[PDB]
């Protein structure tokens, strides 16, 4: 995969989604990503992705990078993707789907 | 580059010639050696001027010495063999004449006239214009 | 084994891990960095099987078969050599000595 | 520095690649140059402290003998060209099963599609007809050919 | 120190040799010596170099003298196997690699890493790490 710096970036559409970093400097990230366009944020605010072996993953505590978007974005694919549950650590998380399942 | 093979094989040489006071070629053991060799090449000048070719007294080190210049070039067996071989695309029939003409004289370290004519009066050939590499090969060290 | 010279290769701290008698413990991040180097050293190898390969393959033809190529140095040398010793008398000699042994 | 039978190595060497007479080798022909005397340069290696052009690029620049000498030296022979070792590990990433067997497609694709990399014409020409059925490609005897 | 057995056996090895004129091993005579040997080790430097341990003429009160090294120590046929028995107490299998090893290195007259890895490159062994005695008893006279 390109080493450009994915990371996950705050948003008010979707509260984490994934941000190319690319350009630094001091607190201040102008990152890239999903909809192509160029912002700047505050790096504080901007949390490692995990690479795509561990997207997904079992527990989350077999994440290298643990952090709220780590978490919301894997519960995401895993929900998007029918899997209504995935451990974190001690606990089960468990997403309702409000379908019945078979 | 004098090599074991080659020392071994002009060993032989030297010691079938011999008998002669303890290891050394003279007239008389090359005399009686063309006995047995089929032909009368015997003269006395003719023998006693292939002395002249050594400082005196052709014991088996002095003959090593003598074939001096037949190492000057003297690449192995098959190392000749595999020389011609990238000359052959056909697969034995050989070298056309043209390009092994070509090749020695318009191009390389270049073949003059006369070493042309030297080789054309020896080399193996048909009636179209083909050159045998093997059968020159087999001309270089000789068994007919 | 295997994993003491591997952590003692890339260059991390006691503080970030530990060993045990099954599994390894290892700190937040650090498997990251060993998926993208991972990613950087495969690239990297596959770029020097490419080289040996071109190694073997750039062989140039004109140096195993072209006109002032080693094999016609030695053709037109070893015939040289014939032209001087197909007169001379111990040469013709030594061939007619061996096939009487 | 060099040994006097070095310096004779890589001057027979270029003096084949000169080969319009000139005493210089064309700019172009130096990692191949390298690569005749057994050195396996990478065309990052050759496009830097080698100082080749454009691959496949012809003209722009030629070379003195005296000037291959420390790029033959600094280059290549100041470096780790890979071994065995490294080789194995890294089709290890593609076989899957655990069997030492690599579909020939798939290693086809990573010399095609991944590095620097390779012609068809190249890959077929490295081929030595190694497939079975469905038993694939030994990937260990392909390195061991490669590497002979 | 020099024996009777010893001069002997030198004495038929000069006298295989020997034939040239009255009792004296020339250059001609190991060079033909050779060719009943199996192997071309004829070389003219490295054959005329073996002269140059004696002060020229090598007769057989010469050769005695040349072998002079080969006295220094040279303790006799049984006398070498009796020193390696008294290290033995399992009785043929003999002597253990360790103790062995132990033996030359640490103890007596010690041996260097260099003597160490000298011997162990010529030594008969198991695949245990056993060592036989009798074996290299016969590999210091040889008879293969």
């Amino acid at each position: 995969f390109d080493a450009k710096s994915s990371v996950f970036v705050v948003d008010a559409k979707e509260s984490y989604v994934k941000a190319t970093v690319q350009s630094r400097e001091g607190g201040k990230v102008t990152a890239k990503t999903e909809g192509g366009a160029t912002v700047t944020v505050k790096d504080d605010q901007v949390f490692s992705m995990n690479p795509p072996k561990y997207d997904k993953i079992e527990d989350m505590a077999m994440m290298t990078h643990l952090h709220e978007p780590a978490v919301l974005y894997n519960l995401k694919e895993r929900y998007a993707a029918w899997m209504i549950y995935t451990y974190s650590g001690l606990f089960c998380v468990t997403v309702n789907p409000y379908k019945w399942l078979p | 580059m004098f090599d074991q093979t080659q020392i071994q094989e002009f060993k032989e040489a030297f010691t079938v010639i011999d008998q002669n006071r303890d290891g050394i070629i003279d007239k008389e053991d090359l005399r009686d050696t063309f006995a047995a060799m089929g032909r009368l090449n015997v003269k006395n000048e003719e023998l006693d001027a292939m002395m002249k070719e050594a400082s005196g007294p052709i014991n088996f080190t002095v003959f090593l010495t003598m074939f001096g210049e037949k190492l000057k070039g003297a690449d192995p067996e098959d190392v000749i063999t595999g020389a011609f071989k990238v000359l052959d695309p056909e697969g034995k029939g050989t070298i056309k004449k043209q390009f092994l003409e070509e090749l020695l004289t318009t191009q390389c370290d270049r073949f003059s006239q006369e070493e042309i004519k030297n080789m054309w009066a020896a080399f193996p050939p048909d009636v179209g214009g083909n050159v045998d590499y093997k059968n020159i090969c087999y001309v270089i060290t000789h068994g007919d | 084994k295997a994993s003491e010279k591997l952590l003692g290769s890339i260059d991390i701290d006691h503080t970030q891990y530990k060993f045990g008698h099954t599994k390894v413990f290892f700190k937040a991040g650090l498997l990251g960095t060993l998926e993208e180097m991972r990613d950087e050293k495969l690239a990297q190898l596959i770029t020097r099987t490419q080289a040996v390969c071109r190694g073997y393959l750039m062989r140039v033809e004109f140096k195993k078969m072209m006109e002032r190529r080693e094999s016609i140095f030695c053709i037109q040398y070893n015939v040289r050599a014939f032209m001087n010793v197909k007169h001379w008398p111990w040469m013709k000699l030594y061939f007619k000595i061996k096939p009487l042994l | 520095e060099f040994s006097k039978e070095q310096q004779e190595d890589f001057k027979e060497a270029f003096l084949l690649f000169d080969r319009t007479g000139e005493c210089k080798i064309t700019l172009s022909q130096v990692g191949d140059v390298l690569r005749a005397l057994g050195t396996n340069p990478t065309n990052a290696e050759v496009k830097k402290v080698l100082g080749n052009p454009s691959n496949e690029e012809m003209n722009a620049k030629k070379i003195e003998f005296e000037q291959f000498l420390p790029m033959m030296q600094a280059i290549s022979n100041n470096k780790d060209q890979g071994g065995y070792e490294d080789f194995v590990e890294g089709l290890r990433v593609f076989d899957k099963e655990g069997n030492g067997t690599v579909m020939g497609a798939e290693l086809r694709h990573v010399l095609a599609t991944l590095g620097e990399k390779m012609k068809e014409e190249e890959v077929e020409a490295l081929l030595a007809g190694q497939e079975d059925s469905n038993g694939c490609i030994n990937y260990e005897a392909f390195v061991k050919h490669i590497m002979s």
